């Protein structure tokens, strides 16, 4: 079915047939000076340049080497700009082009070559729900939408478009809003719309409209493999790591590090409450949507493993301490933070993003009463000098119902049983 | 945007390649 040869190379189909056969048979090596031989006799033949651009992205796989593939990038774009290039290869050729930008994490030139696709091929709904993606993946969320809105304007029932819509949606918290294009994406069977993301999603959105039907679309989820448990409904995970939502000291080995923590206690309330007062920027409200109401900020030391230093000079003291451990320093799947939250404050059930960390909570400042927080089916308070540990894969929910601030100091840790390669190889979250 | 506390950016990793 595709026409992959325009009137002249089927004058040379003979040469070209022989040097696709090497590559097809996996004789990469000689495939790559064939296709060469073939683009030096005739620069002008799109489907010799396009057989180049295939067997640098072979070459590529087999040793591993982004710089290899780099080339394959800019020779799949030379395919494009060739006399009388077929459609198909046209198509071909800018497709995979985009889809390893994304693959080395050129996420802006892939947008670049998906508006460009999008703009030869007006007529391709699924170029146009491509290009939604490479917009989402920058975080362009308003471009994004308004891509799925002119999709499904043409394409009212496309799964795929619906999915990406109600993802959009609940983003901006059009909670109610959301929930039939996520929850209709799902059931579409649509290629792309069998995605944890989708099913977190929908049962979130139903769970705080109270819509009491959630819980069985996580059970969904889990059943397609998104997700370790109905309770445990995190997406970046290392299958067979010990799930329980609490967790004590003696269990994580960590004991030297909860030790610090509490024999430390005032030292590292002290240095917060100092940051609090002198009452610059360094405090930042939450940011993920996770509140029903108040307040709810927090000051961060580390993320992703790396040190903020300006925030440690607030602090200085508690992040010289805490280069003693490894274990939550070099946690890139997690952070280190302050977290001050004030009455009248309740945090929606939410899960964290991977399964790879346990979050230590030191209380600093706990009023008496009014302050609590649930992880799955048990539900705990804080004391100021002791530490908390529990899973936030597991789904959890904080309330202060407590008539002053509270202020806790939240240390994430590497789950226990990761080894130390996985520990350097993980992708930071 | 990053995923802390939750999954709210539509990936919550930066890939690079091999
Ligand atoms: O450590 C967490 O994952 C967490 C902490 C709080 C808090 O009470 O600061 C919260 F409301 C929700 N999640
Ligand atoms: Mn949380």
């Amino acid at each position: 079915k595709p026409k992959l040869l325009n009137k002249f190379d089927k004058t040379i189909k003979a040469e070209l047939d022989a040097a696709e056969k090497l590559r097809k048979r996996g004789k990469i090596e000689e495939a790559v000076n064939a296709f060469k031989e073939l683009v030096r006799k005739y620069p002008q033949s799109p489907r010799a340049r396009y057989g180049k651009a295939q067997c640098e992205d072979d070459l590529a796989e087999k040793r591993r080497s982004n710089e290899v593939l780099r080339g394959a990038i800019e020779t799949y774009q030379e395919v494009a700009s060739l006399p009388d290039v077929p459609a198909d290869l046209l198509k071909l050729s800018l497709k995979r082009r985009s889809d390893r930008q994304q693959f080395l994490g050129h996420m802006r030139g892939s947008l670049l070559t998906l508006q460009r696709l999008v703009q030869l091929f007006p007529n391709d709904t699924s170029l146009k729900n491509d290009l939604g993606v490479g917009y989402l993946l920058i975080g362009d969320n308003d471009n994004a939408k308004k891509v799925y809105e002119e999709v499904l304007s043409v394409t009212p029932n496309d799964g795929f478009a619906k999915v990406h819509y109600g993802f959009i949606l609940k983003a901006q918290n059009k909670i109610a809003e959301s929930i039939p294009y996520l929850k209709e994406g799902i059931e579409s069977g649509d290629p792309g719309t069998d995605d944890g993301r989708f099913y977190f999603h929908l049962g979130d959105a139903m769970q705080r409209v109270g819509n009491k039907e959630a819980y069985k679309w996580y059970e969904l989820g889990h059943k397609r493999g998104h997700f370790a448990s109905v309770w445990q409904r995190s997406l970046y995970n290392v299958n067979g790591l010990k799930a329980q939502p609490w967790w004590t000291p003696k269990e994580t080995g960590y004991t030297e590090l909860v030790k610090s923590l509490e024999r430390n206690w005032k030292l590292i309330r002290d240095e917060g409450l100092a940051v609090m007062d002198k009452a610059k920027g360094l405090f930042l409200p939450e940011d993920e949507n996770l509140r029903e109401k108040g307040d709810w900020s927090q000051f961060t030391l580390w993320q992703q493993g790396r040190r903020n230093e300006n925030a440690c000079k607030g602090a200085p003291k508690t992040c010289t301490l805490l280069e003693k451990f490894p274990e939550t320093t070099g946690c890139r799947r997690g952070q280190i933070k302050y977290s001050i939250m004030h009455p009248g404050t309740h945090v929606w059930p939410h899960t964290g993003p991977t399964n790879c960390r346990l979050r230590m909570h030191l209380g600093l400042v706990i009023p008496k009463e009014g302050c609590k927080i649930r992880c799955a089916n048990e539900t705990k308070t804080w004391e100021e000098g002791k530490v908390l540990i529990f899973d936030d894969s597991f789904e959890h929910e904080v309330w202060q119902d407590a008539s002053s601030f509270r202020l806790i100091f939240i240390v994430d840790v590497w789950h226990p049983e990761l080894t130390p390669q996985q520990r350097r190889s993980l992708p930071a979250i | 945007g990053k995923c802390k506390d939750g999954l709210g950016e539509y990936t919550c990793t930066s890939l690079e390649g091999f």
